[PDB]
């Protein structure tokens, strides 16, 4: 135990996670949280469409945050409130580009109604002498409350299970999101029975429990990037894409 | 008596008219992809009374219905006249979508061309596509919210134009019957959102 | 992670578990289902006739959820001291600490003693709960839909007053989700609001125009409980709470 | 729903049960307990010495 | 066939009302009586309600509601399938304009 | 034998072919032309990506060409000059919206590579007294030859193998057109090495070969239509969807 | 308390925060059902009964 010999490839082992044609490394193992159990399929009973999961191109990761986590962000602070099915989406469009661009996005552009599962992956590059936590939470339907503006605090987040980023680490937080919406398909485009809120299945949120913490000469930003898979998925109600309208900038 | 026993009979519903000259996209027909599909009579009541198909009147008693519907189209045709269109569903279309539509954007969903040759009849199964298990009745008692549209819409369009010869007629009537499909159920019973025309009577209670 | 433990300093010894109270006072109290099935008040209300009620005008109604009621204080005059002092109850406490639910409700509505005029009670699975504003007891003014009178084809039950004045229901979960809502709800999709409640019970007298006198400004008290089905799904930390033996006493 | 047209029972109403009766008589009440089962219980040092 | 309510135990009668009639079943639809032994074929029979009250009780009796239910009671088998007539919506009917 | 019976529901035998949610149906029997037998797979050659056929979506037919077919045409005559794997996306550029508004056509922009087969129905509309015939032929890479704008009549189209369309009949010609091209794949967008001439197997040409005949009051015109199936296919090379760019006009 | 003072490098902080998370251990267990001391903040409005 214990006998560190470094080379020029390096010391430590890298774990990988590879996907259709998409391989993200990390050297750090994952604080994982899964805050429900793996979600049966549900196509049986409100479809008879042609229903496949497009997993070459759905289960790929795509980028969807990133952002600077400075020492001047105070204790109770949002980093990054994503609507992850939407925000698979609002990411591209504020890449100045389509849905279709995307292959990861395409039958969102086609189909109608969506069910699957949400990996995500909150990567942060973080110095070994800087000090702080996040934590990733995820909440099931955050806009269908009313008093989670105040509930929106990283004492209220931290009773339901949740994955911490601490800075010193560099740590990876791995998050598996199953389907609980109250209907089994969250439509994709305005849909007759609802327009307003589509395909939003809940909010992960980043808040910060401690900041950052440094010399003078210390290094100030922190850079923190999400990934995000969609792997247990399933597409229905084949549409036109003319249908399907851009979603709210937020 | 028994609603799959009801709900499995045809009920004409609409009577279409499919002329010669209609182009290769004219619209015959965009009713809606639930059991309340509607036939109104052009009477003289001050309450208007209308037909529907028996998927309707007993899927009128339920608070929610699922599952497939079945349209017969029996177009009327000698075997002298030859046509073909497509009848496609869209799933999901909300009232300001219903516009803009054409053939071609009915062909990106599920649709079915028909030849009409020889055989002119044919039943086109509506599928049942929405995110919700069951779907919530369209007229409801006279309240006028919860009143739910309808999941998805069926479309008829002219494929291939009607080419009739010069001894047979220009015009065909189409008829379309209604009936709730092998998969068609409803569960919760509620007020009925029909009435029945024994007694048509209303009394307006204004206050003045 | 949440319930991660790293290091576990642990100075104690063992301590006999006693069961949740079993062992002492001969029942457990670990599952917090069986408790939950304990009568809450819901709501309560004074009987108050607005317009001339025909016989099918509904007295007043209330949607049925698990959640509590937008929880009426009262009027700044006359504030109804329960839910004024004794905040919330139980149930929307617990039910504050979960997302979704899937089951049916109770509800042993208390009339007056004073009334004797025979009771009807409408379950309507059809109503949307149009936001947490208006989740509340309606008193029903004149009629203008359907809204306002008995119905034909939704389940109903008559509490004759005179042999008991309680009737007591078992509201089914008739909706077409998986569950419905759990938290206060800001109705943002337009369907989102088919699920939220259990349905909308309206109870209404059969007294005419001359037996409403002795209704007016009566008390009907509502209670409920969560009927075996009952199921709260997703687990969601609670919110602040507020501490009750810090509000302020009524000073002389 | 069969009808059930038999005849029915044709008691007697009391307003209360017994205050005298003490020993061979289960006594139903409005129990306050959470369990319907429930009965206190006597531990090994909260033992009853005394008949 | 008759029984009494009393209305000081319980003012609810709940009756099972049997199919007296000679017929092999009743007609169903709305009923223009165009044969004379026909009309012994639409109603299971004609109920009467009746109170037993003098004339001086008679006065708390004027302007009280009587309501009336009904189901079908187990024994009820509608025959021949005949379509459905033309229905009225609901929800289209004016509301009370103020 | 020879007992004609109809009824309300008519006299003949309906046929099939169902796909993915698209079924069209025809009265009479096809007249089959397969140029060629069935493609193998060839991703094994030249792919390291992920490569899927999007069957769910890809296989259903489409109407990629409709043409009033009249009798003012004469005997050698082109009605049709389709390019097939570009005629399914510039049928849709002639509706005026994108490539991903449709679902068949959804991997054409994302994927840079396609190898497939294609089934081809061209279902003509004529009237039992009307008289005349098309062929439907299949010409492998139309436009990689100088020499076809002399081959393009009938009597040089009837001598590889072909379907015909005539118009007593009422005909369907269905048309197997697996792939042969010199390469094993073709490119849906500008590729290093070749940037003109995309997506191009080759050319369903239309022509005439006895024109529609009728009285004085017989009906004139005659509409055609085709629907295209891309059953046995593969995508690979997946890349952006603003790499791809509108398909030439023609 | 703190035992020994902290002594942190001079390239890192000399602050950190201390996060204290309370759990019911595995011998935790509550058991007669009163009135909650608790109240939600879904209607935090309180109504003063003064008899002025
Ligand atoms: O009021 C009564 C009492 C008894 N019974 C029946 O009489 C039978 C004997 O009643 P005891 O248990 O002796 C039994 O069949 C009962 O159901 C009635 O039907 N009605």
């Amino acid at each position: 135990m214990d006998n560190p010999n470094p080379g020029p490839d390096g010391e430590g082992e890298v774990e990988l996670e590879k996907d259709s044609n998409v391989v993200l490394t990390t050297q750090r193992d994952p604080s994982t949280s899964i805050p429900a159990p793996v979600s049966v399929k549900w196509s049986r009973w409100t479809s008879n469409d042609v229903v496949d999961d497009y997993a070459t191109i759905t289960s790929r990761w795509y980028q969807i945050a990133e952002f600077v986590w400075s020492k001047d962000d105070p204790f109770d602070k949002e980093l990054a409130r994503l609507i992850l099915p939407r925000a698979l989406l609002s990411s591209i469009e504020a890449n100045s580009d389509a849905i279709c661009d995307v292959p990861n996005t395409i039958p969102f552009k086609v189909h109608a109604y969506w069910r699957g599962d949400m990996e995500v992956r909150v990567q942060i590059n973080s110095n070994k002498f800087q000090v702080g936590q996040l934590q990733a939470t995820w909440y099931y339907s955050d806009h269908e409350n009313l008093n989670i503006s105040s509930k929106r605090s990283v004492y209220g987040f931290s009773q339901m299970d949740h994955a911490l980023i601490s800075a010193s680490a560099s740590n990876e937080a791995k998050l598996v999101i199953p389907f609980k919406h109250v209907y089994p398909f969250l439509p994709t485009r305005i849909v007759p029975d609802w327009t307003t809120g589509i395909l939003d299945m809940g909010a992960l949120n980043i808040r910060v429990i401690a900041p950052l913490r440094m010399s003078a000469t210390g290094p100030t930003t922190c850079n923190v990037v999400v990934f995000i898979k969609l792997n247990n998925s399933e597409f229905t109600g084949t549409s036109s894409g003319k249908f399907y309208a851009s979603q709210i900038r937020a | 008596m028994t609603v799959s026993s009801i709900a499995s009979r045809y009920g004409l519903i609409r009577r279409v008219q499919w002329k010669k000259d209609h182009a290769k996209g004219s619209l015959l027909l965009q009713l809606d992809a639930d059991p309340f599909v509607e036939q109104r009579i052009e009477g003289t009541n001050p309450i208007s009374l209308y037909w529907f198909a028996p998927v309707g009147v007993v899927s009128s008693m339920f608070m929610q219905w699922r599952g497939s519907l079945e349209y017969r189209f029996d177009i009327i045709a000698s075997q002298f006249h030859t046509g073909r269109l497509i009848v496609g569903y869209v799933p999901g279309l909300t009232a300001s979508l219903q516009l803009q539509m054409d053939y071609m954007k009915l062909k990106s969903s599920s649709y079915v061309v028909f030849d009409l040759q020889e055989s002119n009849s044919f039943t086109f199964e509506v599928p049942y596509v929405s995110y919700r298990p069951w779907w919530v009745r369209k007229y409801g008692g006279n309240y006028l919210p919860s009143s739910t549209d309808a999941p998805s819409t069926l479309f008829m369009y002219v494929q291939v134009p009607l080419i009739p010869m010069e001894a047979v007629s220009d015009t065909i009537d189409i008829n379309v019957y209604v009936r709730g499909g092998s998969s068609f159920e409803v569960c919760v019973p509620v007020q009925p959102s029909l009435g029945l025309n024994w007694n048509t009577d209303f009394i307006l209670r204004n206050d003045e | 992670e949440e319930s991660r433990n790293t290091t576990v300093l642990d100075t104690t010894t063992t301590l006999q578990s006693s069961g949740f109270g079993r062992a002492f006072f001969g029942e457990a109290f670990n599952d917090l289902k069986t408790l939950m099935r304990r009568y809450q008040l819901y709501g309560q209300l004074l009987l108050s006739v607005t317009t001339d009620k025909d016989i099918d005008h509904c007295m007043f109604t209330f949607p049925c959820l698990p959640q509590g009621l937008a929880l009426d204080i009262g009027s700044a005059g006359s504030p109804h001291e329960i839910f004024n002092r004794c905040r919330d109850g139980i149930i929307p406490l617990i039910a504050s600490g979960y997302r979704f639910y899937r089951g049916d409700l109770r509800y042993k509505i208390v009339f007056p003693s004073n009334v004797n005029s025979n009771i009807w009670v409408q379950h309507r699975p059809d109503r949307r709960l149009e936001g947490w504003s208006a989740a509340k007891i309606v008193n029903c003014d004149a009629v203008s839909t359907g809204q306002g009178v008995y119905n034909h084809g939704y389940a109903s039950h008559i509490q004759i007053t005179r042999v008991n004045n309680v009737i007591e229901l078992e509201v089914p979960f008739y909706n077409a989700t998986c569950y419905n809502y759990l938290q206060a709800f800001n109705a943002s999709s337009a369907a989102s609001s088919y699920a939220v409640s259990l349905g909308e019970i309206s109870v209404g007298f059969q007294a005419t125009s001359d037996d409403i006198a002795s209704i007016v400004n009566k008390p009907v008290t509502i209670y409920y409980s969560i009927g075996d089905g009952m199921q709260f799904s997703q687990w969601v930390g609670y919110q602040p709470m507020m501490i009750l033996d810090q509000l302020p006493a009524p000073v002389v | 729903n069969p009808s059930y047209q038999q005849s029915p029972r044709h008691f007697v109403p009391t307003g209360m049960h017994s205050l005298a009766l003490g020993t061979n008589l289960v006594e139903p009440l409005h129990a306050l307990r959470l369990d319907a089962a429930g009965t206190t219980q006597h531990p090994v040092g909260c033992a009853p010495d005394e008949d």
